[PDB]
RNA sequence: UUUCUCUUCAGAUCGCAUAAAUCUUUCGCCUUUUACUAAAGAUUUCCGUGGAGAGGAA
């Protein structure tokens, strides 16, 4: 079932070494600065927007401004303005400026300034004095040249033992490695983790919470501003589930008659569960008794004969039909160009170029509005994370062509939304079923 | 005042009639002193008549005090609020949103003194609040000649009374195309329950000499 | 470069020492950079600024004469404001007795000629803008 | 330029950005492009008022917001 | 450890030793504590992850990480071989503010502990500290944690290791040397007075507990013999068998850098790097046999516990807090003799000289803490004679409180006795001497200090000195309430949290304002989330911050201020002029009291003042409250000769100047850097006239109208950012302090790691968010720390009325003063027309 | 979109009675 | 030693992230509704996960 392992230490920092281009060689806790979690609930309860991007709409309270013109506790001739109070003064410690808070964290106060001596390559010794700090005391007041009187008492001081480490390793082994490792935060200070899920690991969340514009249009700023409001939303509903009684679909099932496990390609299963799904629209839409309609196997509902007598008010689903067609079609479209991957396509790098543009399609090009309008969340939410992608892909040769990208949080975010939405679909089908086979 | 009524825990400046004219450089100066001072003039004038026979309730009432600290001088007459405040004695910052500026020249002196900002007040608004309440209520067979003289009744109700405060509140233009496009609303959805996208104002606009409507807008109708 | 920028872009504290050497023991615009030199030479504070140069010194120090005494001639024009009997043919020498009390007209300086030349200066803005406010209403002249 | 709002009560409302004077068949490209089906496939209707793959768009004179009932051959 | 044997060790003997920690912004404090407790409390067991405080028992320090409340905490720590012992450590938090809290809360302690960074080294709090606890006169421990961020994070060797330990102790013994003459405390780099410790991986011991290792697995006799030169400059002699002190070998290192280190960096490079492969080969060899699910651990966590078992249970430490921190029984004689007001010559002085049980009670309440209802705080004090127990009453007195003055005192039940471990509490009924008891019961009649006597038979008992802090609060904040219905709740909480901090004080002015002074932004920050979140549950308005300011004469007196009695039979006149800096800086340093004969201040005077010899001898009297620098002087060819009669109307006048300087007409705050010299002073020889009457209020308008017509000029604070950075963090420093009225005052390569510590001045009024403003720009990388210990004359002359400040505008011209002139007569609530030149000058 | 939506009061996004949405990249 | 079965207890960021629905409040809309917008609280559903019997292959 591969649960936990047990890695090596070489074996870590291989992989580190690997995952260079995609991670963070700035560790010290501190260059965020009030742009963390702490302040972005800080800037949410306080109603003040970081220039990070999260402006949000206030709390529970809805008071704007204005709640008094000119009080004696605050006018403006005796106060001594000197220099101002901007947000972020306001979101450092808040209680002190910000009149009236409530439902406010605080943030850490870390000075420890991580300090590291980051080597070229591994061929200097591992505890090499790094020429970059200072000399070590330019002291010149110690006098000793002479011996010490410590001399007659030291020659009745023996050192009955063995030395104390004479017999090791000279101390120089493969271990700057593994002091490297440490200063990995997540992957790799960890040594024997538990087995984890693939699109739990996004891959891109440790991008967009370090300040990566220098300079880049709004389109990138606002596409971290709605990430990072993503984020934090995602931050603040989060209660520690216990329940459920630990009730598992698809094992029940094989212990009756109506199912059968196999080990098919997976190629193999796409396309069946994609002629699946039109057998079953079709033989849906054939029990209706309407000899004039067709899916088209893109899952695009095609007229026949211009129905307009008293048909086209037959035939307005409206709801779930248009829902399950836009999720098949996804589907299949899916399948298919991994098809014509297999079956002879471009097969290189275009390939995920194709992938990147059905999330975008998926986005735009699906029509899945109609049955649902709560869609534009995540689509922003994709069309944000494209331009935080290129922005870090297309710099340097790579400058105005088509990143082909990549799909790790793209379909991470489908794969979340299809597993949230799966009970809808049960019972608008456990509704519908019902009025087309036992009545209404 | 102190000696019949004492306020020593600073609960003088909390129940205040206060107005919405932008409370922030024309709101009262809430000192220790002009506070007090309208608390104690409205006692003392409350002092002089009857409580039997009458009483200006301060929840009802509303002073506007002015002294070094309290630039600002608020008024609300019967129609529109004003405010006044002098052009040679540390003006304020004189926003002037239309071109209402009262330039009140000295009667002996003629020279420029002041300017009586002026202002819609609430109650006409929410008077006109309920005539658009009211005819998008009147529905169901009212013929659309009828509704655009009602509404043209309505608005030279509102336009005509007062002219340079109605281009001042901002508040008063923004309510006025939301009410046109309400009344558009039902203008154009009583015949096709379709709410169109383009619709020219053009079948609204040709007055009933012609055949139409006659409706004297005032919102940005772009042909 | 950061450091000798902040000092000497910005010797900056030694700038900031001269310009507080001439508001501070120098408030009269009458004394010009080598007689206040001269006089403040025996001060304390004087040697403070010696990383600067002796020409910023002298510029410093001009610089600082010639704001004072356009305060001054701003404090003169705002008591010449004040004056009521100021009109378009008011007389320089006639109202120099008005300008007598406010310290602003004598303090300036004890150029009567000096006095004049404001009187006339002040009568010529003033023109200028009646001029301008009679233009402006001209326009609103139906 | 023109707008044109390619309709249909069949999960296809598509908004197809048409030049001036423009043919139909970079039309019905256009109408592929964003819909997804074959070229030479398209139909395109008002109440049996076939508009034709040679007759130009200036012709019937569509202008901004003319939809069109969609169908396919 | 038992709680029994607890108690039997408590009422035994002074073995139980006193200390108080010092260190800052995380340089080895709550981790090692951590790592005691878990050595004392095994059932107590740290995280894997987080660190684990033992602490920070409230939230706020949990949040911010500064620890913010000092959580003393008692422990059985059989840390000395074949032995065992009782230790009372006062943890400490570390910022500037709370540095000086910390100074406050120092006396109890007859010992102080250093940890100071491995690689960060000395800082500004320690460079306070040292000076403060050396004029204590308390004992020096120095210690050394976070030591794995040094061999781990830089990565050097071991030689520059040892040479930057030398240089930190060098600059430590400098420091120690220039802050007083104390032989026996400097000079200790081996004398056992160099801990080490590494409390986030447990790493900690001692030369005496390292020779303890090696004479118990295989070695010889103990560190007597073997440690006294393990210090550097004397190699290793395997032909010699022995130390060569004389002209070494050419291959060796010192015996620390090879006996010590060597292995140190051995193991670290075997738990580090070849976990799987170097680990049983090398901790069979010399280490516990951990089991294989032992080794399934992360690198930290297993290297954490193998260097607990290692130092098996840190036997090292005990071993110097015994050495040099002395024990209560020898530290009564010091501590009394510094605190106590009297002097040892007293019966209560030589009585609570030894630490007696049975005898006069001299409790001291300190530190003030709350309980979980906040209605109710108890307090902790250091009994150093008597002993308390359950429902004894006492005497609980004030700081004003004196042999004469009986108005300050209030008896009270101690209810219910606990002992201070800041995770539980153990209850006592009985307690000795040289004790930490949390009373209770005490809360209502304390005060920011505390003294405690018997009820009956301590007559004839004086108080304790009130203690000071070496950072004076500038800053001044308002705190009025949201709605105006709820002043008393909101001055509860206030004066409850008052009562918690002992750095601020209450006031409220003429203007009706409920004013907060503290030490730091984060000082009012902690100081106002602990009134509006525990002392009172109101919804509260704040202002902004104002530095509290002072007056000072720019030059002498132009005019002779004759403010003549109202009964026309007193003519006082007074010329005031400024004096050295250096001179009012000792003055409020103690270094020149007034308590001492004629002839000591007229030397004083001839050689630090360099006045004259009749100038000197002629001294009148010392400035407010006999700390702030007011120098008042008498001399005259007619004050030579009726200087009797006015002699008997002199301590009106100068209680008159003392209660004066306390409010000036400037701003209505104090006064700095003035000598009023008294000229003419008509004294009549009938007291009825000549009385009290015509003696303050004329004596107050002569030095208002010498002070006001005689150049005045502000004084602004200025603080001191000490900001350890890299260079471009330097280059945005001087951006910053140049836009921000800074002045650059030291800048250099600190060692040790790569940190440009930028030393300069920053003005309160420009201080609003420099660490914030530093740690924005900088990218998280410019940690500064501020301290306001420099006090400044702003350039303006506010009393031309010809500058005005009209819009809001920060005052961009010299005349800033003015503006913040009539800014603080706005908030203060007097005439802001000050025009009392004319007024006051006293025309005659 | 011929049309300058500058010269207009405020703003007018779309007053078809749907304005769900909420955004113009001010931010 | 490795897995599959299942009744069972979870307040561990049960899952170093993150989906939806229902209800109750507050905004923006609004021509009626369903689809909606962005903030708070609670209850469920789905992708799951952790720790403890018994029963089945190597
Ligand atoms: O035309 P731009 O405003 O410059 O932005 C484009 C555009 O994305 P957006 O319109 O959402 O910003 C393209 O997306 P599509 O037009 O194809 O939908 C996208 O191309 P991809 O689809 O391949 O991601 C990419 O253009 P490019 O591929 O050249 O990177 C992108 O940014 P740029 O055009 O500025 O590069
Ligand atoms: N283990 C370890 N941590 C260190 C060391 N030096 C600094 N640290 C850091 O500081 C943390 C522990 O802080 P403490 O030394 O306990 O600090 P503190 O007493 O809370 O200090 P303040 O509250 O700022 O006064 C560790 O988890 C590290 O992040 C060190 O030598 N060892
Ligand atoms: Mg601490």
């Amino acid at each position: 079932t591969y649960q936990r392992w047990q890695f090596t230490l070489p074996m870590m920092s291989t992989l580190y070494r690997l995952a260079n281009q995609l991670l963070t060689d700035l560790v010290d806790d501190n260059y965020f600065y009030l742009f963390d979690l702490k302040a972005f609930f800080t800037s949410k309860a306080l109603n003040m927007a970081i220039p990070g991007g999260p402006k949000f709409e206030p709390l529970v309270r809805d008071i704007n401004l204005q709640d008094e013109d000119w009080n004696e506790f605050n006018d403006i001739n005796k106060i001594i303005i000197r220099q101002p109070i901007r947000t972020e003064y306001k979101i450092a410690f808040p209680y002190l400026y910000n009149n009236l808070p409530h439902h406010v964290h605080l943030t850490w106060y870390h000075t420890p300034n991580v300090v590291f001596i980051k080597t070229e390559d591994p061929d200097l010794p591992a505890f090499y004095f790094d020429p970059l700090i200072n000399p070590i005391s330019h002291r010149h007041s110690v006098k000793s040249q002479e011996p010490l009187p410590d001399d007659d008492e030291e020659f009745e001081l023996p050192e009955f033992v063995e030395p104390f480490l004479k017999d090791t390793p000279l101390y120089t082994d493969n271990t700057a490695n593994g002091i490297a490792l440490l200063w990995a935060p997540r992957p790799f200070n960890l040594r024997s983790g538990r087995t984890r899920r693939a699109l739990d690991i996004p891959l891109v969340k440790n991008w967009y919470r370090e300040h990566c514009p220098a300079g880049q249009p709004v389109k990138v700023r606002v596409s971290y501003q709605k990430l990072l409001k993503y984020y934090v939303l995602n931050a603040l509903k989060h209660r520690p589930p216990k329940a459920q009684k630990k009730r598992y679909l698809f094992r029940s099932f094989k212990a009756t008659k109506f199912f059968q496990s196999t080990k098919l390609d997976w190629v193999e299963v796409g396309l069946q569960v994609c002629r699946q799904g039109y057998n079953m629209l079709n033989l849906l839409i054939h029990r209706k008794n309407l000899n004039y309609l067709h899916l088209d196997y893109n899952f695009n509902l095609k007229p026949v004969k211009t129905l307009t007598t008293k048909e086209r008010k037959k035939s307005r689903f409206g709801n779930a039909f248009h829902l399950c067609r836009e999720v098949l079609r996804l589907t299949k479209l899916v399948v298919d160009s991994h098809v014509q991957y297999r079956l002879g396509n471009v097969d290189a790098f275009q390939l995920a170029d194709g992938l990147q543009y059905i999330f975008a399609h998926v986005g735009q090009l699906t029509g899945m509005y109609r049955y649902k309008y709560k869609l534009m969340r995540q689509i922003r939410m994709c069309k944000d994370l494209k331009h935080l992608i290129y922005y870090r892909f297309n710099t340097g040769p790579v400058g105005k062509g088509p990143g082909c990208g990549f799909w790790a949080a793209g379909w991470r975010v489908w794969l979340f939304f299809m597993r949230g939405i799966t009970p809808l679909l049960e019972r608008w089908l456990g509704n519908l079923l019902a009025r087309q086979f036992e009545g209404r | 005042y102190l000696t019949e009524h004492p306020d020593p825990n600073n609960e003088n400046i909390v129940g205040y009639n206060n107005k919405k004219c932008w409370p922030r450089d024309a709101r009262m100066r809430l000192m220790k002193h002009d506070v007090n001072l309208g608390r104690a003039v409205f006692w003392d004038i409350k002092n002089r008549l009857p409580r039997s026979v009458t009483t200006v309730q301060w929840e009802n009432s509303f002073v506007s005090v002015y002294s070094k600290d309290n630039p600002n001088l608020l008024f609300n007459m019967c129609g529109f609020e004003c405010r006044i405040l002098p052009k040679c004695r540390t003006s304020y910052e004189e926003f002037t949103h239309k071109d209402g500026v009262w330039n009140l020249q000295n009667e002996v002196t003629k020279e420029r003194t002041a300017q009586c900002f002026l202002r819609v007040d609430d109650e006409s608004m929410q008077r006109f609040h309920n005539r658009v309440r009211q005819i998008l209520m009147a529905s169901g067979s009212t013929t659309f000649t009828k509704i655009v003289n009602k509404w043209n009744t309505a608005l030279i109700g509102l336009m005509t009374y007062f002219r340079e405060a109605v281009v001042n509140t901002q508040e008063l233009l923004d309510l006025l195309v939301k009410c046109e496009n309400k009344i558009q609303t039902r203008i154009k959805i009583g015949l096709n329950s379709k709410m169109p996208s383009r619709f020219p104002p053009v079948v609204f606009y040709t007055p009933k000499e012609l055949g139409g409507l006659g409706m004297l807008s005032m919102g940005h109708v772009l042909i | 470069t950061k450091e000798i920028d902040r000092e000497r872009e910005q010797r900056e504290e030694a700038i900031q020492n001269f310009k507080a050497l001439l508001s501070d023991m120098v408030r009269s615009s009458d004394v010009s950079w080598s007689d206040t030199r001269r006089t403040l030479r025996k001060d304390h504070r004087w040697e403070s600024g010696s990383l600067l140069e002796r020409e910023e010194k002298e510029k410093l120090f001009n610089e600082h004469i010639e704001a004072l005494t356009k305060k001054k001639r701003e404090h003169f024009r705002q008591l010449l404001d004040e004056t009521s009997a100021i009109t378009l043919t008011s007389t320089w020498k006639e109202v120099k007795k008005i300008i007598k009390e406010d310290p602003r007209c004598i303090k300036f300086s004890s150029s009567d000629r000096k006095k004049q030349r404001e009187f006339e200066e002040y009568i010529r803005d003033k023109y200028i803008t009646a001029k301008a406010d009679f233009r402006t209403l001209l326009k609103e002249t139906k | 330029m023109i707008e044109v709002v390619c309709n249909d009560r069949l999960g296809k409302k598509v908004r197809v950005k048409c030049n001036t004077d423009d043919t139909i068949g970079d039309l019905k490209k256009l109408i592929a492009a964003q819909t997804g089906t074959r070229w030479n496939k398209i139909v395109l209707k008002k109440w049996y008022t076939i508009f034709k793959d040679h007759v130009s768009l200036g012709d019937y004179e569509i202008h901004d917001g003319m939809n069109l009932e969609l169908y396919y051959q | 450890y038992e709680m029994d044997f607890l108690a039997d060790l408590m009422d035994n003997s002074e073995l139980i030793r006193n200390v108080t920690l010092c260190g800052h912004l995380h340089h080895g404090k709550t981790c090692f504590v951590d790592c005691l407790i878990e050595q004392t409390h095994p059932e107590i067991r740290k995280r894997y992850d987080q660190d684990l405080c033992y602490t920070d028992i409230l939230f706020t320090e949990q949040e911010r990480g500064v620890g913010i409340k000092s959580t003393p905490v008692t422990v059985v720590l059989p840390d000395t071989k074949g032995k065992s012992y009782l230790f009372n450590i006062m943890d400490t938090p570390g910022h500037v503010n709370f540095s000086d809290e910390v100074t406050a809360g120092l006396r109890i302690s007859d010992g102080v502990v250093l940890f100071i960074d491995a690689a960060e080294g000395v800082m500004l709090n320690t460079e306070r500290l040292i000076k403060h606890a050396v004029q204590e006169r308390l004992a020096v421990t120095v210690c050394i944690n976070k030591i794995d961020r040094l061999i781990l994070e830089l990565k050097l060797p071991p030689t520059d290791a040892y040479y930057k330990l030398r240089h930190i102790v060098d600059e430590v013994n400098g420091l120690i040397s220039m802050y007083s003459t104390d032989e026996n405390l400097i000079l200790s780099p081996l004398l056992g007075n160099v801990c080490f410790s590494s409390s986030q991986y447990s790493i900690c011991f001692t030369l005496g507990s390292f020779a303890k290792i090696y004479a118990d697995t295989f070695g010889d006799i103990n560190y007597q013999e073997f440690a006294k030169r393990l210090w550097g400059d004397i190699y290793f002699n395997p032909k010699t068998r022995k130390f060569t002190k004389k002209a070494p070998t050419s291959s060796s290192q010192r015996s620390f850098v090879e006996f010590i280190l060597e292995p140190l960096y051995k193991i670290l490079a075997q738990v580090v790097g070849d976990v799987d492969t170097s680990l049983p080969r090398t901790l069979d060899e010399l280490g516990i046999h951990l089991t294989k699910e032992e080794l399934k651990l992360n690198i930290r966590p297993l290297l954490r516990l193998v260097c607990k078992k290692f130092f098996g249970e840190f036997t090292g430490f005990v071993d110097m807090c015994v050495q040099h921190i002395p024990s209560p029984k020898v530290g009564a004689k010091p501590k009394i003799e510094h605190t106590y007001t009297g002097g040892v010559d007293s019966d209560l002085g030589e009585a609570m000289s030894d630490c007696d049980p049975d005898g006069p009670l001299m409790c001291h309440t300190t530190k003030m803490y709350s309980t979980d209802d906040g209605v109710q705080f108890h307090a902790f004090g250091r009994v150093l004679s008597g002993t308390i127990h359950a429902g004894q009453p006492v005497k609980v007195l004030g700081e004003n409180y004196t042999l004469e003055d009986e108005e300050d005192s209030q008896i009270c039940t101690v209810g219910r006795l606990w002992i201070s471990v800041a995770r539980y509490h153990i209850e006592v009924n009985r307690v000795p001497a040289g004790n930490w008891v949390l009373i209770e019961g005490v809360d209502q009649p304390i005060v920011k200090t505390a003294t405690i006597t018997e009820p009956r038979g301590n007559e004839e008992a004086q108080i304790f000195r009130p203690l000071k802090f070496n950072t004076t609060s500038v800053i001044k904040i308002a705190v009025e309430p949201v709605n105006p219905s709820e002043l008393p709740k909101m001055l509860d909480g206030l004066r409850k949290v008052n009562k918690s901090y002992p750095s601020l004080t209450t006031k409220v002015e003429e203007s009706g304002e409920h004013v907060i002074l503290g030490t730091g932004e984060l000082y009012l920050d902690c100081v106002m989330h602990d009134l509006r979140k525990m002392y009172s549950e109101i919804d509260i308005k704040v202002a902004d911050p104002v530095v509290t300011f002072c007056e000072t004469v720019v030059e002498t007196s132009s005019l002779k201020c004759f403010a003549e009695t109202p009964n026309k039979k007193n003519k006082i006149t007074m010329i005031a002029e400024p004096l050295e800096k250096g001179l009012a800086e000792d003055i409020e340093n103690e270094v020149v009291q007034i308590t001492w004969n004629r002839k000591k201040l007229g030397e004083f005077f001839q050689t630090k003042y360099d006045w004259d010899l009749l100038a000197a001898r002629s001294i009148w009297a010392f400035g407010p409250d006999a700390t702030g620098p007011n120098i008042l002087v008498d001399d005259t060819l007619p004050s030579e000769v009726d200087k009797a009669l006015l002699g008997s109307v002199k301590d009106s006048i100068v209680q008159g100047f003392q209660w004066g300087t306390r409010e000036g007409p400037l701003c209505d705050e104090l006064i700095r850097n003035v000598k009023f010299k008294i000229l003419d002073a008509v004294v009549a020889q009938e007291p009825l006239h000549r009385g009290g009457g015509q003696i303050i209020p004329t004596a107050r308008r002569v030095v208002y109208s010498a002070f006001l017509m005689a150049t005045p000029r502000l004084m602004e604070p200025y603080y001191f950012v000490e900001v350890q950075a890299p260079a471009d963090c330097v280059s945005a420093v001087y951006t910053v302090l140049a836009r921000r009225r800074g002045h650059v005052t030291q800048d250099a390569p600190i060692p040790g790691s790569p940190l440009y510590t930028i030393k300069a001045f920053i003005p309160a009024i420009d201080s609003f968010g420099f660490e914030t403003d530093l740690r924005t720009h900088t990218q998280g990388q410019a940690f500064s720390l501020s301290v306001f210990h420099h006090w400044q004359i702003v350039p303006g002359d506010p009393l031309d009325k010809s500058i005005v400040i009209r819009p809001l505008e920060p005052q961009p011209a010299p005349h800033l003063a003015r503006e913040f002139m009539i800014k603080t007569r706005r908030r203060k609530g007097l005439s802001e027309d000050v025009s009392i030149s004319k007024f006051f000058d006293d025309p005659m | 979109d011929h049309f300058n939506k500058t010269i207009l009061p405020k703003v007018m996004q779309v007053k078809n009675f749907g304005r769900s949405g909420r955004t113009k990249y001010t931010h």
